[PDB]
């Protein structure tokens, strides 16, 4: 399973181009797909949202109208059509799968990323640790606190944490919470509240430093949080 | 009173006779009812007679009895 | 020759024979006559779940109470959701005819039966978001009637064949064969504890089996038509049969004998799918009649009728944590009861 | 709609897997169920070979041949190594049932008893199927296959030699006829059900056309108790 | 000055036992119709199983003259008194009492669609009835409500001379030359439509009914015989004596006043023979059926 | 011959006269004395009202 995509280049302002996404590995039909971007000295932001069968789809406040967002089913592949774009979108982006029933888990497997260079309500959610060191062998607890309660009248609170080692793309740690991922040791385990949450970690290794998101699922639009790097 | 209506008169009569000949008068107007109008003359023994407003001295009596009347 | 051997195993039966009446002091109305009635219980349908288009054959309830996985002869396995009403999975089968279904405990599997005797066994939390089949286990002679995991790792199988197989799933060989049986088994059931079964076969007679040696421990003959449906106490110590004399004979595996019957004058027709509920006290049945009566576990005193159904009513099911009855009818519509 | 994210898109997720099956209800319906009975030599491997267009299943073989814009199927139950009724109800439902019954078993005898000739051992299995009491709506398309053997037989063979009392010559014409007179009148119900008798030839084509003209009609019956005009 | 009486007037003859039967008539219609059609959309809700494809058309079919059951004590007091109620309540019941006498009738002729796909298309071919059901029933009560509008819009219960108020139907001048083209219409889609469609598709399943051997297929021959000559027996003889209201209006046939009464007593005597068809309708349909009877008597049961 | 499959059975059978049995009477006491242990952890048995009932409509 792999999301493969291609594109990028200098752009002037104004412009129009197409950002394509092939996915091979999965039922590409089942999955609604999603795109997060990344700017090269910020955290993560939410583009785009389409649903399976292009049912339902929805849009950011800063690419709504200008972005156009589209599945080609028996082509297997995603796509996304930006016009009038200026120069505060020079910024890569990235293709996420997410599927949505009961006790599946959204957000599963990120693509790699193009980047893409241009020359010149909801709910917030903040983290105020920041670059905190740490030492292998020492337990850490990461606190990403919200501004609205996250815990709805059914039994489920919603809570993405995501790891982004340095070079490649973030994976998914922790859903709603106190689940693991598919494919994660028992090691991370985190704890909510419904306004405040806590990630805590027992042990880690040299290969858990990186830079930790917290995104809530709550209503679109969804917001991620600020970046909690890890320092040695 | 019905669910069907139509003109009251269908055949006219166009002889002159005498003006002062009936003693009451009966007029009609062409509303939602009729597509024209039509007048009704009766003497007292029981005859009705239905005129044609349209013809020349038909129209010149009809006026003249109301005034005297 | 084989008659004086015969004949040993025809006075054989009559010490344990004798054996039960003399250990029949007391029978369960004169020991449980000073009880408290448990009066009329009416349940209403909660959830109607009408997303099949044919005569549902089984279902079963998840470890989790709320998912379920229901069957039909159209070829579709639709796992529910049991609070709010959504087919979380369409599992399209390979073949048109199944006669039972089985949830995981863990969740992860769900193992369909079939009258090509092939118990498909499906996967769910998987990578690629598919629902492909995990395992095919043939082996069996006959068709096959009901199929229940121990783990994620085994599964027991009653066949036509009047055999009990207990299969592994990393391969595709068995591990015991409980054979025994002179009909062929329709209904089992597995313990609590998860180490002895019984199986209801087609000839009025449950064996007490055991997953460890292979071979069964405790034989009932009480019943005098085939036996149609089973299930285990909620403790492990009893289990209740219903056969097509429209009788549901509970009876217990430390004394080995029947306990009590419950039928009664009104009702001849045979029975589907006997299920105890939580505590053991209404031991809910259902019979073909279009009804679903409700028996009292200790006094033979009936309670509300579960009807509503406009066909037969195939199988039954209590939840683990006890707030729900689904009953399966062949109209294409499952009623979550409560 | 005090609905949280997820969880309305996992009603999305539910009706588009309704959608799917819908559009394949209209496909299922649109097909047709025949199983057959009859004995293992009896003819139940003549006519299933006539048109076929399609071992692991050794319970249910099945056959997914199709005639004239509709998809037939063919359930033989011969490996079902247990009593009928046990799983008899399993079958409830089906349009037809496809019967066999070989012409030329007059003479001969059964193989594990010298009594309890083919045709009679046919003659409670039809009252079992046919008088049953689930199987009360469901036609019989009942054939006579093997008819190019019992013409010559009957020569130097009488009939009477099955039937205690046959009161009849040996003409194939009237002999035919005869033998399908009491197979007709072995149902209860000679309104609810109709037997479709059909004399089919070794290699004749039109066994295929028959059975579509009486499928045609079972599904105008059926469709007639549903709009009330029956 | 000579005597004749070929031109004298008469009056239109308002019977006193003429109207001691209408509203008597109308009286026991409508009770007929609260009880026969009520009963059948009883029936039907409550199973909620096995609802087939002809269960929606019996449904809207007996919403269809339930609601025309409410007109009906409307009209009866009019009869007599005159339309007192008012110029609003003309307009607002004259649109009740058409919109569910088209799709009470377009119905008729898209039952015998349905009946049509189900018998002569046996082999599942061109059987659209899967999930369009809700559709085409949308479609006939919509085309209904849209022909009943010029009813609804300029009809004013205003004050004919020397006669009690009347819903009649208020224009320009034209009053008798507008209505011969709003005639058409009780007419092109109330008869003529229906009748050609319906003997159309009754044409064909009883050539395949007539080809064919069934269980008791004389049963089936029957009960279609009996809804095609109700239907010309209730309908046709109310357009007849309409249709000829025409001829004289335009000058056709020759106008006489021993006519002139007779058409006015045969167009409100035959009328209700129309108003008929709303009571036999729940026998013919749907306690003919043999699966809505067993679903009757499960609900008695209960 | 078929004597071996009838052989089988009076071997098999001994087992079931070997297995003790305690009176019913003593089986009767704990199958009544654990349902009522467990009356209050049941809720077909006493109704409980919508609020701790997820099948709430």
């Amino acid at each position: 399973v792999q999301l493969v995509e291609s594109g990028g280049g200098l752009v002037q302002p104004g412009g129009s181009r197409k950002l394509s996404c092939s996915a091979s590995g999965f039922a590409f039909s089942s999955f609604g797909m999603h795109w997060v971007r990344q700017a090269p000295e910020k955290g993560l932001e939410w583009v785009a949202y389409i649903s399976s069968g292009s049912g339902t789809i929805y849009y950011a406040d800063t690419v709504k109208g200008r972005f156009t967002i589209s599945r080609d089913d028996p082509k297997n592949t995603l796509f996304l059509q930006m016009t009038s774009l200026r120069s505060e979108d020079t910024a890569m982006y990235y293709c996420v799968r997410s599927i949505y029933y009961y006790g599946s888990s959204p957000f599963d497997f990120w693509g790699q990323g193009t980047t893409l260079t241009v020359s010149s309500s909801d709910i917030v959610m903040t983290q105020a640790t920041s670059s905190v060191p740490v030492t292998p062998g020492e337990s850490v607890s990461i606190s990403c606190r919200s501004s609205k309660s996250l815990l709805h009248s059914n039994g489920n609170t919603y809570l993405y944490w995501f790891l982004q080692r340095p070079g490649q793309s973030p994976q998914l740690l922790i859903y709603r919470m106190s689940n693991l991922a598919s494919g994660v040791p028992d090691r991370f385990s985190g704890s909510g509240s419904g306004t405040a949450f806590t990630l805590t970690i027992s042990r880690l290794e040299a290969e858990d430093v990186g830079v930790y998101y917290c995104m809530q699922h709550l209503e679109y639009p969804l917001t991620f949080g600020a970046g909690t790097k890890l320092e040695l | 009173s019905a669910k069907e209506l139509r003109c009251q008169c269908i055949k006219t009569y166009s002889k002159p006779f005498h003006p002062k000949f009936i003693k009451e008068l009966r007029v009609i107007e062409s509303g939602p009812h009729c597509a024209n109008t039509e007048i009704i003359v009766k003497l007292s023994d029981g005859r009705e007679l239905c005129l044609d407003p349209k013809e020349n001295w038909v129209q010149r009596v009809v006026e003249k009895f109301l005034k005297r009347a | 020759e084989l008659d004086q051997l015969r004949q040993e195993a025809e006075q054989l039966k009559n010490q344990i024979r004798d054996a039960r009446k003399a250990c029949a002091d007391a029978t369960l109305s004169q020991i449980t006559n000073n009880i408290d009635p448990v009066g009329r219980i009416q349940m209403r349908t909660r959830r109607t779940l009408r997303g099949h288009l044919a005569k549902i054959y089984a279902m079963h309830w998840g470890t989790d109470s709320r998912l379920l996985v229901s069957a039909s002869q159209d070829g579709k396995l639709i796992i529910w959701d049991s609070y709010t009403t959504n087919k979380v999975h369409a599992i399209p089968l390979r073949s048109s005819w199944v006669m039972t279904c089985a949830y995981a405990p863990s969740g992860n599997y769900v193992a369909c039966g079939g009258l090509d005797n092939i118990c498909s066994i499906y996967n769910l939390k998987t990578r690629e978001g598919n629902v492909r089949v995990s395992r095919e286990l043939a082996g069996h002679t006959g068709y096959l009637s009901c199929c229940r995991f121990l783990d994620d790792n085994q599964i027991v199988t009653s066949s036509g064949d009047t055999t009990c197989a207990l299969w592994d799933i990393e391969t595709g060989q068995q591990t015991t064969t409980f054979t025994g049986h002179t009909g062929d088994v329709m209904s089992l059931s597995l313990a609590p504890d998860t180490r002895l079964f019984v199986s209801g076969a087609c000839d009025a007679s449950a064996k007490l089996w055991d997953v460890r040696e292979g071979m069964c421990r405790q034989t009932f003959t009480g019943h005098e038509s085939d036996i149609n449906a089973i299930c285990f106490f909620p403790n492990g110590n009893a289990f209740a049969t219903g056969s097509d004399d429209a009788t549901c004979r509970l009876f217990d595996l430390r004394a080995d004998q029947e306990l009590m019957t419950y039928s009664h004058d009104n009702i001849i027709c045979g029975i589907t799918s006997v299920s105890f509920s939580k505590s053991g006290r209404l031991l809910l049945a259902g019979y073909d009649d279009f009804n679903c009566n409700v028996w009292d576990a200790l006094k033979a005193d009936r309670a509300g009728v579960l009807a509503g159904h406009d066909n037969r009513v195939s199988c039954l099911g209590v939840t683990d944590d006890g707030m729900a009855v689904a009953t399966g009818s062949w109209d294409s519509f499952l009623k979550i009861w409560n | 709609c005090t609905l949280s994210a997820e969880d309305k898109a996992a009603v999305e997720r539910s009706k588009m897997i309704d959608r799917n099956l819908r559009e394949d209800g209209e496909k299922a319906a649109r097909e047709v169920k025949l199983l057959l009975l009859g004995a293992g030599e009896s003819g139940k491997s003549t006519i299933v070979k006539q048109m076929k267009i399609i071992v692991k299943t050794t319970g249910i073989v099945e056959t997914h041949f199709t005639f004239k814009d509709l998809h037939f199927k063919m359930f033989d139950v011969g490996g079902q190594r247990s009593e009928r009724k046990k799983w008899i109800h399993c079958f409830e439902g089906v349009t037809a049932i496809i019967f066999c019954v070989a012409l030329s078993d007059y003479d001969l005898v059964l193989a594990e008893d010298e009594e309890m000739n083919r045709m009679h051992e046919s003659m409670k299995l039809f009252d079992s199927i046919c008088n049953n009491k689930w199987f009360t709506d469901t036609s019989i398309i009942l054939f006579l296959n093997k008819k190019d053997l019992f013409e010559e037989k009957i020569k130097k063979s009488p009939l009477t030699i099955c039937y205690p009392e046959y009161a009849g010559s040996n003409t194939y014409e009237e002999a035919a006829a005869y033998i399908q007179c009491q197979f007709e009148d072995l149902n209860k119900r000679k309104d609810t059900k109709e037997i479709y008798t059909h004399f089919t030839c070794a290699t004749d084509t039109k066994n295929v056309q028959f059975v579509f003209d009486a499928v045609t009609d079972v599904i105008i019956k059926n469709n007639l108790k549903d709009c009330g005009l029956f | 000055p000579p005597a004749d009486e070929d031109y004298s007037p008469c009056m239109l003859e308002t019977e006193t036992l003429n109207k001691y039967v209408v509203i008597i008539a109308y009286a026991l219609v409508f009770l007929l119709s609260l009880l026969g059609n009520s009963l059948v959309m009883l029936v039907i809700l409550y199973s909620r199983v096995g609802r087939s494809v002809t269960d929606v058309y019996l449904l809207n079919l007996a919403l269809a003259d339930l609601l025309f059951a409410l007109t009906l004590p409307i009209w009866a007091a009019s009869k007599v008194n005159g339309w007192i109620f008012g110029t609003f309540l003309c307009k607002v019941v004259s649109l009740l009492k058409e919109v569910n006498f088209y799709s009470g009738i377009l119905l008729l002729a898209c039952i015998s669609v349905d009946r049509y796909l189900a018998i002569v298309h046996a082999t599942r071919t061109l059987t659209q009835k899967r999930h369009l059901v809700k559709f085409v029933c949308l479609g006939c009560w919509g085309l209904s409500m849209n022909l009943s509008l010029p009813f609804f819009l300029f009809r004013q219960a205003y004050h004919p001379n020397n006669s009690s108020p009347v819903c009649y139907e208020v224009l320009g001048n034209d009053t008798a030359k507008w209505r011969m083209v709003l005639r058409i219409l009780p007419h092109t889609f109330g008869f003529i439509v229906p009748l050609f469609v319906m003997l159309f598709c009754y044409g064909f399943t009883l050539r395949t009914l007539f080809k064919a051997h069934m269980g008791q297929k004389h049963r089936a021959m029957r009960v279609i015989f009996a809804v095609v000559l109700i239907f010309l027996l209730c309908w046709l003889p109310y357009n007849l004596v309409l249709l000829a209201d025409t001829l004289m209006r335009t000058q056709v046939i020759q106008e006489s006043c021993e006519r002139r009464n007779n058409i006015g007593r045969a167009l409100d005597a035959t009328e209700i023979l129309g108003f008929l068809h709303s009571c036999l309708n729940p026998i013919i349909y749907a306690f003919i059926g043999q699966n809505f009877r067993h679903g009757f008597l499960k609900i008695l049961a209960m | 011959a078929s004597i071996a499959q009838a052989r089988k059975l009076v071997e098999q059978l001994k087992m079931e006269a070997n297995i003790d049995r305690i009176k019913v009477s003593k089986a009767a006491a704990d199958l009544m004395a654990y349902c009522e242990a467990h009356a209050k952890e049941d809720p077909l048995l006493t109704p409980v009202p919508a609020s701790e009932n997820p099948f709430r409509e």
